[PDB]
RNA sequence: UACUCUCCUUUACAAAGAGAACGUUUAUAUGUAAUUGUAUGUUUGAUUGGGGCAAUACUAUAUCUAUUUAUAUAGAAAAAG
């Protein structure tokens, strides 16, 4: 028995239905919402409590696009009710074999760590370091030494906010991989590829000129 | 709580007939919609003089 | 009339690609399995790279021994 | 599918509506194992074009308790060795253990 | 599925292109009101169940009854027309064929009038050559609605064929 | 689209078409499609405005909507009346057109030898046409579906003495002495 | 390419139902 | 007189040796003995039996048959699939189509 | 799912789905109730730039709305009465990229 | 042996005497040049006969037309366009794409010029732009297509632009490719172009290698 | 291999210079001598640009700060116009093209 | 129901991938643990072919011969081979 059946989930707007479950967060396998509160009142009385430049910014149409799940299609204009399942696909698909490669992450070093085995350093303060998928999660990050280099890590921290697309795409192969090093050896660690850097070879004289 | 009350094999009649489209559906609430009565059906389409 | 003068047939030195003793010969139509499509070079050789297939259809060119075929 | 060594790319088609059988059904949207159907049915190029998948959970959405992200458990149909035998099987996904540590409780 | 849904009401009259296989060779006199009734009924039993849709789900999607959106409103209380072509509404038909049939009852009493203009310009106060019957025996019923038209008896046949007189 | 003399634009060519003025038709076959075509847009629009008039009361509580909802009756004026104007007027310009080269053909031919024989020149007056129009011209075939009456072959059907017989009832009776048929073998 | 036989008489025909006139 | 002509028995197996003027009767269009004329198109007759004035089904589809079914009262709001669309070259679409 | 809003038939028959010698705006406005839609394109606006959406996006214009110029369907037939009323369409038009 | 796939240009036969005898009966205006609607709409040919290519003039037992024909048909036969051209008549053929195919059949549901789509290639090698039917095309397809832009040299004769500011190769890997095909074939005047060593064998790719000029 | 077209409106993260970048037809691998690799993960490797580049890092040049990263938000073209309408009209010239 | 020879759904063995925290996915394998189907036909236990001699009969009758040829479909040869 449902004493109080609960109002729709997103009624919040005067003369038009509340978009539907699922977008708001809900149920999905519905298109269209309706909330029994809109259809009841009267024409007139959905015209009374509104102006005309007000159901313009209500009729607004964000055609393929959701108002609400920003960046995924409406889902009341795709096949069927359900998320797409297209970009929320799982990573592995239904046949390839799991030669995820090793994967390493980018983690903002909080204090200068200084490993005592290489005798160098883990990281400095307040550098991002690539390091281990599985020597950050279990022993950077519990120990306070490491944090995600996400964007808002940055945020928080007082860093200009950088981009290193965290785990932006997962490569599934190692040669899918070590091109994915290819594209990210050239965003974050660009010196690597300056006309100064490629010619440390020569600022000076041919090396058949100099002294002895 | 917003679902129906009712194991849905008893209120089957609502989700294969042409009631899929008379009716709420979001998350199992098969609850009529609104629905016009045959006073007013008129009462709307013959002050337009349709 | 106009005088324009052109020849009575037209000569190409390009060979016939359907031979009658060849088996797969022929011009197929623009939908048509190319010649040795999914193939690869090995007889009825679409049937063992099934298996490599990474998923197939729910009715996808089974067992089928020619009886009454 | 072009045969030419060097296919740089371009707008369109450059030699027409792409030939080839494997062509016709990515041309339709559909992927490229629809070749291997030996019946399309009007259902058949719906089940295969992934309108909805045809795969689901393992428990409940209310007693789910190990965390899939966003998964099924698809059934990849396989076809078998030397005698082609089409057969079915339900894939799960990898679930580890997830040993984390979530420093908001200081601890893993 | 498909049944030709755009000739429900796209017939000459009401009993067209509505199947029905329930017929019968001689329906009665009730089964006849049943009959004439009944084709009407599913054709406004049909409208008014796919008006109450319409209007319905229109009124659930927020807007106007008949689809009008907020647009359609706003340009109606500025005078613009909104609609392209306005087809011809109810107070149209029903007088668009009000005066065609004021014009036919004017004409008959104008008509009505003129005949008598030649019925009286008929002075045969007997019957004319067709009242021969060496060909075949006239028709003493139709003589008896002739009648009228004459001044001598008419349907006065003798036993003998006609001879003219 | 062709659909009339102008040329498709399929004419992307610039192909001519030279020699013309140069046939008088009477648009015959075209002016019968057209009596065809104008009856069906009339035909629609009878339907487009159809109104309820419920000559029964257990119905009549629609007798003012029309009998078709408004986005179908909508539709119906857009889909197959303005349809339909369309291929009226299509016809009524293949013979507006046709009509404008007789017009012009009527008077440069009129003049020549004969406005006599003019209407003869341009004349269809094949020499049965009386079978069709006028058939109690025609004789020089018998063409009547019910043969045994035509003039020419009237003395077929016997003239029997009939009578009437008022002891009977005013009802018509032959007098023809019944012949006694075949009996055995 | 434009057209030139009968490059009028798309807007000399069927006079549209003829008024009382005809 | 419909002759269903076949090409000859023997015109890709085992050539080396074969009759010099015999591995060429494999190569005309010979009739198939009647025998097997009336087998085959006997599951064409099928179409409506009884009804001795229909014609058999043809083995390949004639250019008028296909257009009879699109040519019925029922199909003629089909603007697709009408006129042939199957048969017609590959529909062209929006270069921005995109499934 | 105990409950499917559309019946594989209708998962599967895209004619009812895609823009496909269908129209896909039932309304047809007159030369005023035009030149009044036009009135809120905004400036800056080119037709160059809202794209088609792909097929799995149902085909449905839901009429002269706020931001309507947006819905690519909307647009393309409002573009198309703009002709048959003979109202200029400023903006421009598809440009098809090579 | 006669399969028909997506695309083949099988034409329905509509015999010169058909065409020839209802000029006359006055089903056609002679005057009119006669597209395939005046033939559909005057019940010369039915919606059963007219299929996508649309249609074939034979010239069937016909040894003389009379009077000056004009007509706008699909690959008309060559002695059939020869009895027209001598009487003083035209015959272009039109050789539409099923998008055409409607519109010319059905105008009064098109009533803007909705725009028509140029056939498929392999129609435009065979009709649309052989002059040897008239096709429509053989005007344009001599005066604006057959001249390559004007900055492509020898090997980009075919692309819509030059895609180098140079005919010859561009990288290593288009040169290599060429300067090992330029000597795989044996050394052929134009056979630098890399061509693909495979036929598909298809019939879109297939024109006419022997026959009539 | 896309066998359609899409241009997507990519959103650099240096300058946000919103320049659009095209994906044009690049033909399916040989289905004559099958490759099953290569054309099951050609083929659902095409879904993930067809829906916005979902699990892919993009890799084209700028055009405002001429240079090749990997730092590029692709904008849906509703999200675009959410944009692009709410720009003063000269940083349309900065940030648009 | 059964096993060296046929074949899947198969849960075991091995490889790989995850700083390998254990569950999965593959590849290669195919087990009577595997429940599929075959295991003949004709004369009685051998024979299966195309000829010929035996009244231009031939049950297999009786004898023998021998490039007397193995049709199609996928592969193999791309001109006529
Ligand atoms: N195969 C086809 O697509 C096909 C077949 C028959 C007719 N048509 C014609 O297509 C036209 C629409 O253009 P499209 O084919 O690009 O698709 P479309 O219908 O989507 O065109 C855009 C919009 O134009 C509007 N429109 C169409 N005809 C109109 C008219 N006469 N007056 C006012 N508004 C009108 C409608 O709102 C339509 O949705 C219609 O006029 C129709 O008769 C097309
Ligand atoms: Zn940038």
């Amino acid at each position: 028995v449902a004493p109080w059946v609960p109002p729709p989930r997103h009624d919040v707007k005067v003369t038009m239905p509340p978009p539907p479950g699922g977008e708001v967060g809900g149920s999905y396998g519905v298109s269209t919402g309706y909330s029994d509160r809109l259809a009841r009142t009267p024409y007139w009385k959905r015209m009374a409590l509104s102006t005309y430049a007000l159901r313009m910014k209500e009729n607004e149409t964000r055609y393929p696009m959701s108002p609400h799940r920003e960046g995924e299609y409406d889902l009341r204009y795709t096949v069927t009710a359900y998320p797409d399942h297209i970009k929320h696909r799982p990573l592995l698909e239904i046949g390839e074999a799991h030669q995820i490669p090793t994967i390493e992450i980018p983690v903002i070093f909080l204090v200068n760590l200084w490993d005592e085995e290489r005798l160098t350093w883990f990281g400095r303060q307040y550098e991002t370091v690539y390091v281990n998928r599985n020597v950050a999660r279990e022993e950077l990050l519990p120990q306070r030494y490491a944090i995600y280099a996400t964007e808002e890590a940055y945020k928080l921290l007082g860093l200009p906010v950088v981009n290193h697309s965290i785990h932006e795409e997962i490569p599934k192969t190692p040669h899918a991989y070590k091109k994915l090093l290819e594209k990210q050896s050239y965003t974050e660690e660009r010196w690597k590829y300056t006309i100064e850097y490629l010619f440390r070879k020569y600022e000076a004289d041919p090396p058949e000129l100099q002294d002895k | 709580a917003r679902r129906v009350q009712c194991p849905t094999e008893w209120v089957h009649f609502r989700m294969h007939t042409k009631d899929k489209l008379k009716y709420d559906f979001q998350d199992l609430a098969f609850r009529k919609k609104f629905e016009y009565s045959y006073e007013d059906v008129v009462a709307n389409a013959k002050d337009m003089c349709s | 009339a106009s005088q324009r003068w052109l020849p009575l047939q037209t000569l190409k030195p390009m060979g016939h690609n359907w031979s009658a003793a060849t088996r797969s010969s022929g011009v197929r139509g623009p939908h048509m399995q190319l010649m040795q499509e999914r193939l690869d070079q090995k007889g009825f050789g679409w049937k063992r790279k099934s298996r490599s297939l990474w998923q197939q259809d729910v009715a996808t060119a089974g067992f089928r021994p020619h009886r009454y075929f | 599918f072009s045969t030419f060594a060097l296919n740089p790319e371009t707008s369109r088609a450059p030699h027409g509506p792409p030939r080839g059988l494997i062509n016709r059904y990515i041309s339709m949207g559909l992927p490229p194992w629809a070749a291997w159907c030996n019946r399309v049915n009007r259902h058949a190029l719906y089940r295969m074009s992934d309108v909805s998948p045809r795969s689901f959970l393992p428990k409940a959405p209310h007693e789910m308790d190990v965390i899939w992200m966003n998964e099924r458990v698809r059934e990849r149909v396989r076809t078998s060795r030397q005698v082609q035998h089409v057969y079915r099987q339900l894939k799960y996904p990898f679930v580890k253990t997830g040993i984390h540590y979530s420093d908001t409780l200081d601890h893993w | 599925g498909f049944t030709m849904k755009y000739k429900r009401g796209t017939g000459l009259w009401d009993e067209d292109h509505v199947n029905d296989f329930d017929a019968n060779k001689y329906l009665s006199a009730r089964s006849t009101m049943r009959w004439y009734y009944g084709m009407e009924r599913l054709q406004t039993r049909n409208n008014m169940n796919a008006r109450r849709a319409t209007q319905s789900y229109n009124n659930n999607m927020g807007l106007h009854h008949s689809g009008r959106g907020a647009f359609e409103r706003e340009l109606e209380r500025r005078g613009i027309q909104v609609d392209k072509y306005p087809l011809t509404t109810t107070t149209g038909a029903a007088r668009v064929a009000e005066m065609v049939l004021l014009r036919r009852q004017e004409l008959e009493a104008h008509a009505k009038k003129a005949m008598e203009s030649q019925r009286q310009a008929r002075r045969r106060d007997a019957p004319s050559e067709w009242y021969d019957e060496t060909e075949g025996p006239l028709n003493p019923r139709f003589l008896a609605s002739m009648q009228s038209n004459y001044t001598q008896v008419i349907t006065e046949l003798p036993s003998s064929p006609v001879t003219g007189r | 689209s062709g659909a009339v003399g102008r040329g498709s634009f399929h004419s992307v060519v610039a192909g001519a078409n030279p020699r013309r003025i140069p046939t008088y038709y009477n648009s015959a076959y075209e002016l019968i499609q057209l009596h065809r075509a104008h009856r069906e847009v009339t035909r629609n629009f009878l339907v487009r405005d159809k109104v309820f008039d419920n000559k029964f009361p257990g119905c009549s509580l629609a007798n003012g909507l029309f009998k078709m909802v408004p986005n179908k009756r909508g539709n119906f004026h857009t889909r197959e009346l303005t349809e339909s104007i369309r291929h009226r007027t299509i016809w009524g310009q293949r013979i507006q057109q046709q009509r404008t080269i007789n017009a012009a053909i009527l008077e440069d031919a009129t003049k020549v030898l004969s406005p006599a024989q003019m209407e003869d020149r341009f004349s269809y007056r094949t020499p049965d046409a009386a079978a069709y129009f006028s058939p109690q011209e025609y004789t020089a075939a018998n063409n009547w579906p019910n043969y045994w009456q035509h003039p020419t072959e009237k003395h077929v059907v016997p003239k029997p003495r009939w009578r009437r017989e008022p002891e009977l009832g005013g009802i018509t009776r032959v007098r023809d002495a019944v012949a006694t048929p075949i009996a055995d073998y | 390419r434009n057209r030139t036989q009968h490059v009028l008489d798309w807007m000399n025909y069927d006079g549209n139902l003829p008024t009382h006139n005809s | 007189s419909r002759v269903w002509v076949a090409l000859g028995g023997k015109m890709r197996r085992r050539r080396i040796g074969r009759q010099i003027d015999v591995k060429d009767m494999r190569y005309y269009w010979r009739p198939i003995e009647p025998q097997y004329q009336r087998l085959y198109m006997s599951r064409l007759r099928i179409k409506d039996h009884s009804n001795k004035r229909v014609q058999p089904m043809r083995l390949r589809a004639t250019n008028n048959d296909i257009g009879q079914a699109s040519s019925l009262k029922e199909w003629e709001r089909s603007s697709d699939r009408k006129y042939g669309a199957a048969l017609a070259p590959p529909k062209k679409r929006d270069f921005e189509f995109r499934v | 799912s105990t409950y499917n809003e559309k019946s594989w038939l209708e998962k599967a028959r895209w004619g009812a789905f895609t823009k496909g010698s269908r129209p896909v705006m039932r309304q047809r406005y007159s030369a005023a109730a035009l030149k009044e839609a036009l009135e809120m394109v905004p400036e800056g606006f080119e037709t160059c730039d809202v794209p088609r959406p792909p097929q799995r996006i149902r085909a449905q214009s839901e009429g002269v709305v706020g931001r309507w110029y947006t819905n690519y369907w909307t647009l393309h037939s409002v573009r198309y009465q703009c002709q048959l009323a003979g109202v200029e369409w400023q903006f421009g038009e598809r440009q098809r990229p090579r | 042996p006669r399969n028909r796939y997506e695309g083949k240009a099988s034409f329905s036969r509509l015999s010169l005497s058909k065409l020839l005898w209802a000029v006359d009966t006055g089903r056609l205006n002679p005057n009119e040049t006669i597209t395939l609607y005046h033939l559909r709409n005057a019940k010369v040919i039915a919606d059963r006969e007219v299929v996508w290519p649309g249609m074939v003039l034979l010239a069937g037992n016909v040894e003389r037309v009379p009077y000056p024909l004009h007509i706008e048909l699909q690959n008309a036969s060559a002695k059939a366009i020869q009895l027209l051209e001598e009487a003083g008549g035209s015959f272009t053929n039109v050789y539409m794409s099923h998008e055409g195919l409607y519109q010319e059949l059905h105008p009064e549901e098109f009533p803007t010029f909705m725009e028509q789509e140029l056939p498929e290639r392999k129609g435009l090698e065979n009709f649309a732009t052989n002059s040897r039917k008239r096709g429509w095309l053989a005007q344009w397809y001599e005066d604006e297509s057959r001249y390559a832009h004007p900055g492509a040299g020898r090997r980009t004769a075919h692309y819509i632009r030059p895609p180098t500011d140079r005919d010859f190769p561009a990288t290593i890997e288009e040169y290599e490719l060429a300067k090992h095909h330029q000597k795989w074939h044996l050394n052929q005047p134009g056979s630098a172009t890399v061509l693909p060593w495979h036929s598909l064998n298809t019939a879109d790719m297939a024109r006419r290698s022997a026959g009539r000029l | 291999s896309n066998r359609f077209f899409q241009k997507f409106y990519l959103r650099c993260g240096n300058c946000s210079a919103i320049q659009r970048s095209a994906q044009g037809y690049q033909p399916i691998a040989n289905p004559i001598l099958f490759k099953s690799d290569e054309h099951c993960r050609n083929y659902h490797d095409e879904q993930r640009r067809a829906a916005g580049y979902s699990g892919m890092v993009v890799t084209c040049r700028c055009h405002r700060c001429e240079r090749v990263h990997s730092n590029w938000k692709v904008l849906d073209a509703q999200q675009f116009l959410d944009a692009k309408l709410r720009m003063t009209p000269e940083e349309r010239a900065q940030r648009l093209w």
